[PDB]
């Protein structure tokens, strides 16, 4: 953290990148069923 | 005395400092730099430091008010 | 060159053509007067075959195209003066790259 | 005295900026750079920020004047 | 698309090469996959020389690496 | 100064309160083209090569 | 005018607690002595509680002056306040319009208060960088057109008037700071300086003699076409190795 004239370090801080939340849009795993359009199984099967 | 005048002017300018890159030393105490702003100027620079082991590649502190290398 | 104590100016044709609106047109004639103030001066047109320092052998159309235009202006040049200090050099291995203008 | 001083800086010109995180811990983040030669960008920003449109980004903790809750990433 | 945003940075790589490789002590490694569309005078003498290609295995060499695997 | 002196794509100082020419620097060139590589002085000569 | 006069003592103990203060805002009373209102004295000084927000006119905390000026009256050494210091560091010496409303409340009081402010941040230059304030306030500031300018000083009042920043001198302290230095532990010191170099000596030649080596075939070299500014510095160098010599000598 800098000033904008002193031109000083008021503060350190450990690096780490920003988290993303204008990034990343939550889709929780469970707003629908798989026997919903279920029957398509054996590919969930492969994939799991 | 004479001594006494050479303390003065190392104090003259001093940190915070702005950065510049000197692009070439147009002759006797003038040089074109170009400032990292990406503002060029042709400058003055002080009698206390090497002019020709300056590398046209080095980095320059120069004052930010008065431009000049420091 | 070095012998005739002139300019070497290896100009590449396809450099001269831009996708930047006209700024090819302007480049084929803008060479030319350059020339003339640094006169004498040899003209190669690079690109239509090199040793292998710079990339393409041959090429018609548009290493030639341009190379056409050079001799259409030098048709003009050699009406409204009589002696000349400007030299072509074309360079080709090929018979089959010359068109029937050239 | 200070329901004028507000007010004052509504008064145009003024900025209006976007908040790109919400967050309101782990301060310090980054923008620019010096020069020489050789090419690659480079952006950040965190804590919360605000980018004004100068293209310029700011750390401010958070007033009770507006809620950040009711303020979004 | 466009031949001007890049072209500043194609003529440091040129200035550095003839700024250095004198007194040795840096090398200088390129890879590339669209190799089809590289400047002539990025490849004229004094910048580049060797070309070194992928190639198909030999019978012996598919072996090798089966036996490392196993 | 005067105009006379100036001859046409020298670099310069400019003032910038009073805007005058303080001095004028040396010269510079422009490439309009995308590759400019003039040679003033050969890669080749007659014992270049042989043959 | 009027000449404020900062003991030796003093300008020390103002530099040490500003510098600590960096670069927030610290402020602290002054004490000393009026004689007229042509003469001021500072012996001394203590601060006040310290704010990241910045001095205030209700930043004043009068338990804690009121406390501390007995305890100082204990040890024999009781004053008045002559005024008030504020720090500005690199904010400009020229006071903002907060701080001449601070400076108000404290005139009120007195009849007369002077600001002292330093800027730490620029004290780290080499030399002083401190200033000294007082509001306009006529008497001699009186002292283009000469009917125009009596009002003008008389109509508006509370523009930025610095005064004349001084000192005295006072023997003891100045004896004591020649001792602080000697070219009890440095009669050893001394003797043990001597000492040491002499084992040293044989790394120390030959550090000496690889110097010399690669300085001469460049001086030639350069001999031929002009000058530059490594030949000079290789010259300068040979001179300095061949005094240090000597000390080692010397120690024998």
């Amino acid at each position: 953290a800098l000033d904008m004239t002193t031109l000083t370090i008021m503060r350190y801080l450990p690096r780490e990148v920003d988290p993303l939340v204008y990034n990343m849009s939550h889709e929780d795993p469970g707003n629908v069923s798989y026997s919903e359009i279920g029957g398509l199984s054996e590919q969930i099967r492969e994939l799991r | 005395e004479f001594l006494h005048a050479q303390e003065e002017v190392k104090r003259i300018q001093s940190i915070p400092l702005v950065i510049g890159q000197f692009l070439e030393a147009v002759d006797q105490n003038t040089a074109i730099v170009g400032s990292t702003t990406g503002s060029n100027y042709y400058v003055r620079i002080l009698s206390t430091i090497d002019r020709e082991l300056l590398k046209p590649n080095a980095s320059v502190a120069l004052h930010k008010h008065s431009n000049a290398l420091v | 060159a070095h012998h005739t104590d002139c300019t070497f100016i290896r100009v590449s044709g396809s450099e001269l053509v831009q996708k930047f609106i006209g700024e090819g047109a302007r480049m084929v004639r803008e060479l030319f007067v350059m020339a003339r103030e640094h006169a004498p001066s040899i003209i190669f047109m690079d690109e239509i075959d090199s040793i292998g320092s710079s990339r393409l052998e041959g090429g018609s159309g548009g290493d030639s195209e341009v190379q056409r235009t050079m001799l259409e202006l030098l048709n003009q040049l050699d009406g409204f003066e009589a002696t000349k200090n400007i030299k072509v050099i074309m360079a080709t291995n090929r018979i089959d790259i010359l068109d029937s203008a050239l | 005295e200070n329901s004028e001083k507000i007010k004052v800086n509504k008064t145009l010109p003024y900025l209006v900026s976007n908040v790109i995180e919400l967050l309101d811990v782990d301060p310090n983040d980054q923008e620019e750079d010096g020069a020489n030669i050789d090419l690659d960008s480079q952006r950040k920003g965190k804590c919360a920020v605000i980018k004004t449109s100068t293209r310029q980004t700011y750390f401010l903790p958070v007033i009770g004047l507006v809620d950040a809750e009711k303020l979004k990433p | 698309g466009a031949d001007r945003e890049v072209q500043r940075i194609l003529l440091e790589l040129l200035n550095q090469m003839d700024g250095f490789d004198q007194n040795v002590n840096v090398k200088v490694i390129m890879a590339t996959n669209r190799a089809d569309t590289l400047d002539p005078a990025l490849l004229r003498p004094g910048r580049l020389d060797r070309k070194i290609e992928f190639p198909l295995p030999d019978r012996r060499q598919k072996r090798l690496i089966f036996s490392t695997i196993t | 100064i005067d105009i006379n002196d100036v001859t046409p794509n020298c670099r310069v100082a400019l003032r910038n309160d009073s805007y005058t020419l303080h001095k004028i620097l040396p010269n510079k060139v422009d490439p309009l083209v995308s590759l400019m590589m003039v040679e003033k002085v050969p890669d080749s000569t007659y014992e270049m090569i042989g043959g | 005018a009027e000449q404020v006069y900062i003991s030796s003592l003093a300008l020390l103990k103002m530099l040490k607690h500003g510098r600590a203060g960096v670069p927030m805002e610290v402020m602290g009373l002054m004490l000393g002595e009026f004689v007229d209102d042509y003469t001021v004295r500072v012996i001394d000084v203590f601060a006040m509680p310290q704010s990241g927000t910045g001095v205030s006119v209700e930043a004043v905390d009068p338990v804690f002056q009121a406390k501390m000026l007995d305890m100082l009256k204990q040890t024999g050494r009781p004053e008045m306040v002559v005024g008030w210091y504020h720090s500005h560091p690199g904010f400009g010496c020229w006071l903002s319009g907060v701080d001449i409303n601070t400076q108000q409340s404290f005139e009120a009081l007195s009849e007369r208060a002077v600001a002292v402010v330093v800027d730490p941040i620029q004290s780290v230059k080499g030399k002083v960088v401190i200033d000294a304030f007082r509001l306009i306030n006529a008497n001699m500031m009186v002292l283009l057109n000469k009917p125009s300018i009596q009002a003008l000083i008389h109509g508006l009042n509370r523009h930025y008037y610095s005064i004349t920043i001084n000192y005295r001198k006072n023997e003891l302290e100045q004896k004591m700071l020649l001792n602080l230095h000697k070219k009890y532990s440095e009669h050893c010191k001394h003797n043990e300086s001597v000492v040491k170099e002499m084992l040293e000596l044989a790394k120390n030649y030959n550090k000496a003699v690889e110097e010399e080596d690669k300085m001469t075939p460049e001086q030639l070299a350069i001999k031929n076409v002009g000058k530059q500014d490594p030949k000079r510095h290789l010259e300068e160098h040979v001179d300095v190795l061949m005094t240090s010599n000597i000390v080692q000598c010397l120690a024998a």
